[PDB]
């Protein structure tokens, strides 16, 4: 499959978040905490991870998923697993 | 279980949604039921009696076991998926490069020059890394598997080599 | 046979008078020449055996064993010279001297025309073998392994000596050629029952027969590689060769005395194969594999049919080369990880790709893939044992299923899966190690092109 | 005979030179896969010349060129039987193998061990031709076990995967249990007829063939994955898709049927064996088609289709129609190998996705894959006048106009209906609807290697049945007089299967939520046969290793022997060193010497 | 001849010596040379021993 | 030809003449002509050159003829010198008789292939001759054992002869 | 506790000799020992030994027996005698008990 890049991963991670109705696509930034800033709760965070899993076609274990609390953390996690260094 | 009640509910939620997605298949159908399922969790989200909440969870687990898909969807590279461990036969450890014949190492003069620098960095950092762990581990040994970050500048995080230098997920 | 005995003895002066750094070069070079000349033993005739003199003769049963014996000496020197590299020079020469003396006794054992001469040389092999195990073994338990080997063998041999001397008294001769014409039937009596047991129980122990097999896993686990190669390849075959010669004078009593020993071999082969599935030690797995393979030879020798003796002959040669190869393969790993645990070093095909091809080839011969001589020998025993009683096909068939299971399981455990992370001293295979395996597998596969020369005198 | 005999051997010799060059290493690995693909394409052409000679003048010959070994009165030779079955299977096998290797040049392009992969594919084909052309059971046994080992090395291609090692060993386990029957046959034939050569077996024509034929039936069960020894074939989907394509078409799985066709002069006079094989095939075709109804993995659906088809071939053996069973082997080879290649095209384009639930909307996105997949599904279901019609349609008419088990017949018709149901399942979920795959679209199917390889098999799936059915000589009286409702049975039930499957497939779009029935789980979990047997049988065997044995042990233990010697030693040596006691014992020795033993008398 | 490589004749010489001893032993076993019922024959013009 | 047709007989070959009923050209005809020119001619030329080298060097080898010697029935008990020659003679006969059964089996197998679908009726003499030869071989050698000998062979025959004597005395 | 040498660290022949064949620490001996093994082992025993075995003269008179068997079959069929007669020994030379 065609290779990924750090900016490509960040573009798609936000793209998915921008299509979620509980998030304000204007307040969204790579460093927005899903809990403190975006006002989401534990249950919404789970669905965000599932959306990223469906986006990139691979599973994030629950032990790792619960710690991804801002979009940048998700981007960093994906790059580490896909060996993306751009 | 090591997991808190809060962690247990979330794992069930993610597990329940995934098995629901296997049943529905069609995305529009899955969306309709996923929202109904989220409603059931949202109904008791504010329950404050931990005997009732614990009961609600246990009953939910029993319902999931009765309703689980016998053949749920698995991501191809997840445990049990059709591509799990497919590439382990291509992952060669980096220490194998030490045994290369000189003529083999001569074809990559620049890769093997960079490799030596990393080996030097590993040799020079090791003693500090061992010391940092000794003077941070409580008497009796560690209580968790969590390792510390580096504190000083020019210090590398303790026990980093086999994490940094691990094979790529598509090594060939 | 003096064209082979004298050259073999000359290996002793050659080793002792060789320059210090040349002991392994000279002994290996000249032991290969002796192996080359051993092909002259294949001047076999349809009717008469090759009877050189009053002391020694060769027929189609001893010739393949003689060629196997002399081929093995150069292979044991290659396998030995690594782990002895730090040994004292004189003790290196004594180790090589013990191997040379073992070949000397062995080639005379297989050609002796007099059974009491056979017994003395048959029993003389104990001394060099015992010394090799206990002196150059690496663990504490090598001393107990020495005693078990020693006293299991003598427990059966001493009754054998009495029976042979009794037979010469009443028949007048123990010359094998004479016994072919002067043999008389053995009638039912308690006296003849114990004469039968004495004549056979020494050979059953060396096979080994299931029940008397527990000395073999001990010896293998504790012996050095060269001790394991000779023990598996040739020394086990002494029992089979003795049984193929002695059964001539035990008829017709073998008709009913065989039954308990066929039952032990038919059931024993299923249990030893099953045990191989749960062995944690690699050398111990291969040892229990030999017990399973040699149980076929006992059954074949005891039912006494033309097809069963051809099968048993092929099995002994084929198993000799295969079992020796497997031990050398497990030794190559041991010289790296210094352990015999099968589960310790995994996923080796990734790190040693060519050595993984040798493992595959050795395993396929062990499970007897057609048309290898391992299958040819195994098949002929199955065909004849089916005629003996149709029900045996079930036990024979089951054993082939289990034999496949543990042969490939040993291949999968050590060669496939993920490699062990912390083992980082798996250096590339040496030219010495690769040549050692090719010298087992190439001759083994070449014999498929011309298997008649390993099918014995009933071919 | 000079051109016929010479050219039928160069075909086999040509397949081995690529093997010789790799082993002899005088080749050029610059493009080894193309070299192996070229060798097949030429071997296919050279094998057509002997076939045309057979079609023309019915020519058949046996070649016994090398005397290998004599065993008293049993002489073994390298012996090749170039007859009806050999001359028709070889070109079909080579033609399909030609397509699979061309497809493999694209599918396995990024595999670092591609050269070894093509070496194993070629050896896998070489052993199948040894099996097909063998004139005696020993040479046949070489091919029998050859394909078994090559299946092991190709199913477990990704040897880092634990499940690939489990699946590879499971193929060996089941096929080796089948070989118990094969060894049984060779033992009976040697004992009772004095031969392993087929000419003598047929000439002596044993009347009492219950034992040798059950041995061959048990051998065929494992190799062809009939009920009882069936699970390994679905598990063989661990290997790369080209392995599945070649494994399931023109190599291993039809060797079991091909073995029973070789021995039709015996089975045609044994009604007991015909009943056993008919019922064995009937249960196999129903059971594995029922499992396919609810599988979500595309390769497993096609894999269970093959088991279902192999059951139908075994049914044909049962109703004493050896040549129909052979024609179905040839026709099934085309469209089955194409379906596996069409599935590989989808899997490759969806980034190694195999679950059908995450496909959809591919009808227009993958036009050529879609065309071949519809032709393949129509050929499989027995659409009039496609490759599969010329065998399946004949077989069903023969079965229901025969003196046969009524239950076996019914189960073969129901399974035929199921074939339409799970063919609709693949088409409906893979191609129709809305896309369900991830967002980053990488669908591309424009490689000429992919297109050409499927294009050639597509053409075979259309006309091959017609071409073969019109060129083979007739060897039976085909029953062509029957009621309208027996003539049209296969078409009708197949049509009902399409209708019924369409309604259920459309039934999944509704906003209803349902609990799995016991029936649904039973089919989904493959009847629980793998779940139970693969935990119970390994556990009983791996954990498998009275007072009478206590005596036989405690008494004869080396500890017992060695510990009694220790007691006796201590009694002998634990003395006080006293002159008084030693001489007192001298007195006792003398007294009992005279009083008790009369040594002085 | 070299003091380096004189030990390389011990085993080749052993073969020749052993081969010669083997031939001599055959001389002690000529009791039936040209006397077996299967093989006895009259002697050729210059023959003196059918084998040796 | 090159073997004795009497030992390995073959019925005369009857091949029908071509009688095409199609305007099309037979592909086999052209392939035959190409095979003859491309394959047969160069292969024949190489052979003829080789057979010219052989002609310049013609030497001979012979089939060993064994004189007959007294059987085991004429050997005094425990007389090894006479027993040994009768035993070697018996073993050569045993190995020869194994080959006679192979010749007859070869005739039978060749017949079954040659006749085709008519083999059941057309291979009755080969089948009959195989049945008779296998009977004789079985009576001679079957059940002797791995350590067989002329002595054991004789003892088997005597037991058979006594049984047949009682067969005639009984009727 | 008591005076003893510690176990020496295991050594790697490739460390000081990347061309090592594994036979010896001395490169000159290491190459020599390789050549005697490969030459005598492969060039001589396996190649010549296999050629020698291929051309063994009529090992155990298997070819002679066939030639003789052909001669007897030709004779007995021409003279009308049975190809093989059940009695292995001439019954005139036997004297049954009783
Ligand atoms: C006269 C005296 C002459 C002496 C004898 C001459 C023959 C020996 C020549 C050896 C030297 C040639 C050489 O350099 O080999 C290069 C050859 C390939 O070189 P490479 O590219 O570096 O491959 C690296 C790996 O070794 C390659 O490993 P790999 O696993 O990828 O492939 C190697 C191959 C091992 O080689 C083979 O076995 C050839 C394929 C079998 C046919 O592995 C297998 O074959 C596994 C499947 C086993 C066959 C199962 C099918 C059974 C068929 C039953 C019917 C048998 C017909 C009768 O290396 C070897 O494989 C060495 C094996 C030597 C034994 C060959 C045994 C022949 C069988
Ligand atoms: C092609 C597809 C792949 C098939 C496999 C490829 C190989 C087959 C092609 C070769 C064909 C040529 C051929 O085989 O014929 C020549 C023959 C077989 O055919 P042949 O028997 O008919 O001989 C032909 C020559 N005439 C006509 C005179 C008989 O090959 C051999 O006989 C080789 C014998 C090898 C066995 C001896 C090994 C050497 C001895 C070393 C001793 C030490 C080893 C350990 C001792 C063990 C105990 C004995
Ligand atoms: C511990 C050992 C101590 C215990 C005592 C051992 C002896 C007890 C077993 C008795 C053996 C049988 C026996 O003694 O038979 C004697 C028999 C005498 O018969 P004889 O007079 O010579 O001939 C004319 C016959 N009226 O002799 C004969 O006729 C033929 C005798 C042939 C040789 C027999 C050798 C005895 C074998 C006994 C051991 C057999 C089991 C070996 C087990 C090995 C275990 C690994
Ligand atoms: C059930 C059987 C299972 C067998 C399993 C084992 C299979 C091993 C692999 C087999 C490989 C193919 C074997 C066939 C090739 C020929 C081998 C051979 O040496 O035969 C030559 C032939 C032998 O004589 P033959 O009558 O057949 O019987 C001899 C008894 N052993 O005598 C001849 O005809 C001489 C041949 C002359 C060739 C001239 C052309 C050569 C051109 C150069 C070649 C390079
Ligand atoms: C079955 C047919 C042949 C049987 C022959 C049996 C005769 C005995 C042979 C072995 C003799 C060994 O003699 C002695 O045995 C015991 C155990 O057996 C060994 O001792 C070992 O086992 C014993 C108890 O099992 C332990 O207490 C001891 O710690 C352990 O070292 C001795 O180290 C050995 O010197
Ligand atoms: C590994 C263990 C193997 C165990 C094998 C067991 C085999 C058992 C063999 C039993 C046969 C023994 O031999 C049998 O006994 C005696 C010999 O004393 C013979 O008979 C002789 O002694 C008995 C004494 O009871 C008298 O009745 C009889 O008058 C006399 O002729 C039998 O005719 C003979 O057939
Ligand atoms: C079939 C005939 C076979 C004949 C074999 C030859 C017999 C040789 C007998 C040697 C016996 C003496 O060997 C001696 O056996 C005892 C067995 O308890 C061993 O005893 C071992 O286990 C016992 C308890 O089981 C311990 O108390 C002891 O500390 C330990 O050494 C001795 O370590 C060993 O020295
Ligand atoms: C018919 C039987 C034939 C048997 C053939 C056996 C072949 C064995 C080959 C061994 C070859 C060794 O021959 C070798 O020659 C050289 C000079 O001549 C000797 O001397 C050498 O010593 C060292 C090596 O240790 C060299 O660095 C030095 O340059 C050289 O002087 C060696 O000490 C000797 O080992």
């Amino acid at each position: 499959a065609p290779p990924l890049t750090l900016e490509g991963i960040k573009d798609r991670v936000l793209y998915v978040l921008k299509l979620y109705d509980k998030i304000d696509p204007e307040k969204l930034s790579v460093n927005s905490h899903f809990m403190k800033d975006l006002g989401l709760d534990s249950l919404d965070q789970v669905e965000i991870i599932m959306a990223m899993e469906d986006e990139f076609g691979f599973e994030i274990p629950d032990i790792d998923a619960e710690k991804l609390m801002c979009p940048q953390e998700i981007v960093d996690y994906i790059a580490d697993k896909k060996d993306v260094y751009e | 279980a090591y997991l808190t009640h809060q962690q247990k509910v979330l794992r069930l939620y993610k597990r329940a949604l995934r098995h629901l997605e296997s049943w529905c298949i069609h995305r529009d159908k899955y969306r309709y039921f996923a929202c109904l399922l989220r409603a059931r969790f949202d109904e008791h989200k504010n329950e404050k009696d931990m005997v009732k909440a614990t009961q609600l969870l246990r009953e939910a687990e029993e319902e999931f076991w009765h309703g689980q898909h016998p053949q749920p969807y698995i991501f191809p590279e997840s445990p049990g998926g059709t591509s799990y461990e497919r590439y382990e036969c291509y992952k060669v450890p980096e220490w194998c490069l030490d045994d290369w014949h000189p003529s083999e190492k001569a074809m990559y003069p620049d890769y093997f020059a960079k490799r030596e620098q990393w080996k030097k960095l590993r040799r020079e950092s090791w003693e500090r890394e061992v010391k940092q762990l000794q003077e941070e581990t409580p008497v009796g040994g560690p209580r968790t598997e969590a390792l510390p970050p580096a504190r000083k500048q020019g210090d590398l995080p303790p026990l980093w080599w086999h994490i940094v230098t691990r094979p790529r997920e598509r090594p060939m | 046979m003096l064209k082979y005995i004298i050259p073999t003895i000359m290996l002793m002066p050659l080793t002792w008078l060789s320059k210090n750094n040349m002991i392994w070069v000279n002994s290996t070079a000249h032991s290969l020449l002796i192996s080359f000349t051993s092909l002259l033993l294949m001047n076999q005739f349809g009717d008469n055996s090759l009877n050189f003199s009053l002391l020694f003769f060769s027929d189609s049963l001893s010739t393949p064993l003689l060629i196997l014996t002399m081929w093995l000496l150069p292979l044991m020197l290659m396998a030995s010279q690594h782990h002895l590299s730090k040994e004292n020079l004189t003790r290196k020469k004594l180790f090589i001297t013990m191997l040379i003396s073992l070949q000397l006794f062995l080639i005379m054992t297989f050609t002796a025309m007099e059974l009491i001469l056979f017994y003395i040389l048959f029993e003389a092999t104990l001394v060099p073998t015992l010394i090799i195990i206990t002196r150059w073994g690496n663990q504490t338990e090598r001393l107990n392994a020495g005693l078990y080997f020693l006293f299991y063998t003598l427990a059966g041999s001493l009754p054998l000596l009495v029976a042979l001397i009794y037979i010469q008294n009443t028949v007048g001769s123990l010359n094998f050629l004479m016994l072919q014409y002067w043999v008389q039937p053995v009638h039912n009596s308690w006296s003849n029952v114990f004469m039968w047991l004495a004549c056979m129980m020494a050979f059953m122990v060396k096979m080994p027969l299931y029940g008397l097999h527990l000395w073999l896993p001990k010896a293998h686990v504790e012996a050095p590689i060269a001790g394991s190669m000779v023990l598996a390849a040739v020394l086990l075959k002494l029992g089979g060769y003795g049984m193929l010669r002695i059964t001539l004078i035990l008829n017709p009593m073998t008709d009913f005395m065989a039954y308990p020993f066929i039952m032990l071999s038919l059931w024993g082969m299923i249990m030893t194969s099953s045990i191989c599935l749960r062995q944690t030690d690699l050398k111990s797995l291969i040892a229990y594999s030999s017990v399973s393979h040699m149980a076929l030879v006992i059954v074949a020798i005891l039912i006494q049919t033309p097809w069963s003796y051809m099968g048993a002959t092929a099995l002994m040669i084929a198993h000799g080369l295969t079992s020796s190869m497997l031990f050398c393969l497990a030794n190559s790993n041991y010289e790296r990880i210094h352990s015999r645990t099968m589960i310790l070093a995994r996923g080796l095909q990734t790190l040693l790709p060519l050595m993984a091809t040798w493992w595959l080839l050795a395993s396929l011969t062990n499970l007897a893939l057609p048309p290898t001589i391992n299958l040819i020998g195994e098949l002929f025993v199955v065909m004849s044992t089916f005629s003996w009683s149709n029900i045996t096909i079930i036990l024979m068939g089951v054993n082939m299923v289990i034999t496949a299971l543990y042969s490939l399981y040993m291949l999968i455990m050590t060669q496939r899966g993920k490699y062990t992370y912390h083992i980082n001293n798996i250096s590339p295979s040496f030219t010495r190690e690769n040549a050692l395996m090719s010298l087992h597998i190439l001759p083994l596969l070449l014999l498929t092109l011309n298997p008649k020369i390993i099918l014995g005198p009933l071919y | 005979m000079n051109m016929f005999s010479s050219l039928s051997l160069v075909t086999l010799l040509l397949l081995t030179m690529p093997i010789m060059m790799m082993s002899f290493n005088t080749y050029k690995p610059s493009n080894y896969p193309l070299y192996v693909k070229t060798a097949i394409s030429y071997a296919f052409i050279t094998s057509m010349i002997p076939t045309m000679m057979f079609i023309h003048s019915g020519q058949e010959l046996i070649i016994s060129n090398w005397h290998w070994l004599t065993i008293q009165t049993l002489k073994l030779s390298l012996s090749f039987k170039m007859d009806y079955f050999s001359m028709m299977f070889i070109p079909v096998a080579l033609f399909v193998t030609w397509s699979i290797m061309e497809f493999s040049m694209w599918y396995m392009y990024s595999d670092p061990n591609i050269n070894k992969f093509f070496k194993y594919l070629l050896l896998f084909l070489i052993t199948m031709l040894i099996l097909v052309t063998a004139n005696n059971l020993f040479q046949l046994f070489i091919g029998w076990e050859g394909v078994g080992i090559m299946s092991f090395l190709l199913i477990g291609w990704w040897y880092g995967r634990a499940d690939a090692n489990t699946a590879a060993l499971q193929a060996i386990l089941y096929n080796r249990i089948g070989d118990i029957g094969f060894i049984l046959a060779m033992a009976w034939f040697l004992t009772n007829l004095n031969t392993w050569d087929l000419q003598q077996i047929f000439m002596l024509n044993p009347s009492d063939s219950n034992m040798p034929l059950i041995g061959l039936a048990l051998a065929a069960t494992g190799k062809s994955a009939q009920f009882g020894l069936h699970p390994w074939l679905p598990s063989a989907m661990e290997g790369p898709t080209p392995v599945s394509a070649l494994l399931h078409s023109s190599t291993m799985v039809v060797a079991g049927i091909f073995l029973l066709i070789r021995f039709y002069p015996l089975t045609e006079n044994n009604k007991y064996i015909q009943s056993i094989t008919l019922c064995l095939g009937a249960i196999t075709t129903l059971f594995t088609a029922m499992c396919a109804l609810t599988q979500n993995d595309i390769k497993k659906i096609i894999a269970f289709s093959t088991s279902s088809q192999l059951g139908l071939m075994m049914v044909t053996i049962g109703i004493n129609q050896p040549y129909l069973a052979f024609l179905h082997i040839c026709t099934h080879a085309f469209f089955k190998a194409m379906l596996f290649m069409c599935s590989g095209s989808i899997i490759h384009s969806l980034n190694d996705e195999q679950d059908i639930r995450k496909m959809g909307g591919l009808f227009k996105a993958m036009p050529f894959t879609t065309t071949a997949l519809i032709v393949g599904s129509l050929a499989l279901t027995g659409m009039p006048f496609l490759t599969g019609f010329y065998s399946k349609d004949l077989i069903i008419e023969a079965a229901n106009t025969s003196y046969t088990n009524a239950w076996a017949l019914l189960m073969t018709l129901i399974a035929t209906s199921f074939t339409a149901i799970y063919s609709t399942r693949i088409i409906f979920f893979a191609l129709l609807g809305q896309p369900r795959f991830p967002t980053l679209v990488n669908i591309n199917e424009n490689n000429p290697l992919l297109i050409n390889s499927i294009k050639r098999l597509l053409i075979g799936s259309l006309f091959a049945g017609y071409i073969i059915s019109n060129n083979i000589p007739p060897t039976t009286i085909p029953q062509m007089t029957m009621p309208y409702y027996l003539k049209t049975t296969a078409l009708i039930v197949t049509i009902l299967g399409f209708i019924l499957a369409l309604e259920i497939s459309n039934m999944t779009k509704n906003l209803k939520y349902h609990y799995p029935s016991n029936a649904f789980k039973f089919s989904t979990l493959l009847g629980y046969f793998p779940t139970i047997m693969h935990r119970l049988a390994p556990y009983m065997n791996l954990s498998m290793s009275s007072l009478l044995d206590l005596i036989w042990l405690e008494a004869i233990l080396p500890k017992t022997i060695s510990l009694a010697q220790m007691k006796a030693s201590t009694l002998v040596t634990n003395q006080k060193g006293l002159i008084k006691l030693y001489f007192l014992s001298f007195l006792i020795t003398i007294l009992i010497s005279m009083i008790l033993f009369n040594f002085h008398e | 001849v070299v003091r380096d490589h004189w030990v390389h004749v011990l085993v080749p010489m052993g073969f020749v010596f052993g081969y010669y001893l083997d031939r001599k032993n055959d001389e002690k076993l000529t009791a039936f040379r040209n006397k077996s019922l299967l093989y006895k024959r009259e002697l050729k013009p210059n023959e003196e021993v059918t084998w040796k | 030809d090159s073997w004795d047709k009497d030992v390995y007989p073959e019925p005369p070959r009857r091949t029908p003449a071509p009688s095409p009923q199609t305007s099309l050209p037979n592909p086999i005809t052209y392939l035959t002509k190409a095979f003859d020119l491309l394959v047969d001619r160069p292969v024949t030329l190489v052979r003829e050159f080789i057979e010219r080298q052989h002609a310049k060097n013609k030497y001979y080898y012979y089939h060993r003829e064994f004189r007959r010697v007294p059987d085991i029935t004429e050997c005094q008990e425990k007389d090894v010198l006479c027993m040994f020659e009768a035993e070697m003679q018996w073993r050569r006969d045993y190995k020869v008789d194994q080959e006679i059964v192979n010749i007859i089996q070869e005739r039978l197998k060749a017949c079954q292939q040659r006749e085709g679908e008519s083999h059941r009726q057309n291979c009755a003499k080969e089948l009959e001759q195989f049945t008779q030869v296998v009977k004789a071989y079985q009576d001679r050698y079957h059940d002797l054992g791995a350590h067989y000998s002329a002595r054991k062979c004789l003892a088997k025959q005597k037991q058979r002869m006594l049984a047949e004597r009682k067969a005639a005395k009984e009727a | 506790r008591w005076q003893e040498d510690p176990e020496p660290e295991d050594e790697n022949l490739y460390e000081k000799n990347p061309d090592s064949h594994g036979y010896d620490k001395d490169p000159a001996v290491d190459i020599w020992n390789m050549r005697v093994v490969f030459f005598f082992g492969f060039s001589i025993v396996l190649v010549l030994g296999s050629t020698f075995v291929a051309y063994l003269p009529d090992y155990r008179m298997q070819e002679w027996a066939r030639r003789e068997a052909e001669r007897l079959v030709k004779y007995r069929e021409a003279h009308g005698l049975p190809i093989m007669e059940s009695n292995c020994f001439d019954p005139s030379k036997i004297q049954l008990p009783e």
